[PDB]
């Protein structure tokens, strides 16, 4: 099986537990307006690769991983689109005593055997919930949030170590209603270890510019500690380790 | 810098 990837960071510090080897896969079906990897969308592009090649790199960093309590992370655009390849990669990592992390948007269309097979070999999934209010979601992301929420149910329903990531963008996900909805939604499920909030940042805009596409959020400045603070409490009410 | 691919 061939893997089409955008790039990889031999060892990032903000892509899950400890220091991790992150591979950014090519292609994404969503169109978040704040996406900092816009050049990650196209299905075509990015180098092809095999797990043999990947491991031939990830292993050399065993050191930083063990020492940081890290591992590897599948991210980029939407890794879940190359589910066959990813689960193969984790199967290889599992067999190296390596910890696996899947950074996804959970837009799972067909629940094939490979989905369960991937999750079977996945240690932690940082599932993004971009907006509980679908009216907003459809405009913020370009698609309904039903498939993602279903994937969330699915996960909880199988006790999968989850981290909910909620990117807080001004005027779109900073309001208190949306904060409760999330807090309520994820409360049901107890497999969601914590809720990591992420402040919006202008970056990866040039990726749009470079692609003659207009970056709408242009101008939008990052949210204030006050705001993040507010949301945090709203969610800490439902009893989550809401750590931003 | 979370999830930023250079
Ligand atoms: C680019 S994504 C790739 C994985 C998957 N496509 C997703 O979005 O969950 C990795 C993380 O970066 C976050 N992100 C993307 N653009 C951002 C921005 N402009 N500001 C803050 N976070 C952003 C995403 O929400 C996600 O948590
Ligand atoms: S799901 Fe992730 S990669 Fe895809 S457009 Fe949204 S932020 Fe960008
Ligand atoms: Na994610």
């Amino acid at each position: 099986v061939i893997g089409r990837i955008h790039s990889f960071e031999s060892c990032g510090t903000v892509d899950g537990p400890g220091i991790r080897f992150i591979t950014f896969f090519q292609g994404c079906l969503m169109r978040c307006l704040y996406c900092h990897n816009r050049d990650t969308w196209d299905t075509h592009g990015g180098k092809e690769v095999t797990v043999e090649d990947l491991m031939k790199e990830v292993v050399t960093y065993r050191h930083f991983m063990n020492a940081s309590g890290g591992g590897v992370t599948a991210s980029g655009g939407e890794a879940i689109l190359q589910a066959e390849f990813v689960r193969d990669w984790f199967r290889a990592c599992k067999k190296e005593g390596i910890h696996t992390c899947l950074d996804t948007n959970g837009f799972v269309r067909r629940y094939d055997p490979v989905i369960d097979e991937l999750l079977e070999v996945t240690d932690l999934v940082m599932l993004d919930l971009k907006q509980m209010n679908d009216e907003i979601h459809q405009n913020l992301v370009g698609v309904s949030n039903h498939r993602t929420l279903e994937f969330a149910k699915y996960l909880a329903n199988k006790n999968v170590k989850v981290w909910i990531r909620y990117v807080v963008v001004p005027g779109w996900s900073d309001d208190d209603d949306s904060a409760h909805r999330l807090g309520e939604f994820t409360r049901d499920m107890g497999n969601v270890e914590k809720i990591e909030l992420l402040p919006y940042h202008e970056l990866g805009k040039h990726k749009w510019v470079a692609m003659g596409e207009e970056y709408k959020l242009d101008g939008v400045k990052p949210p204030k500690k006050e705001t993040m603070e507010r949301v945090k409490g709203i969610l800490e009410q439902y009893g989550h380790k809401v750590m931003f | 810098v979370s999830g930023y691919a250079v």
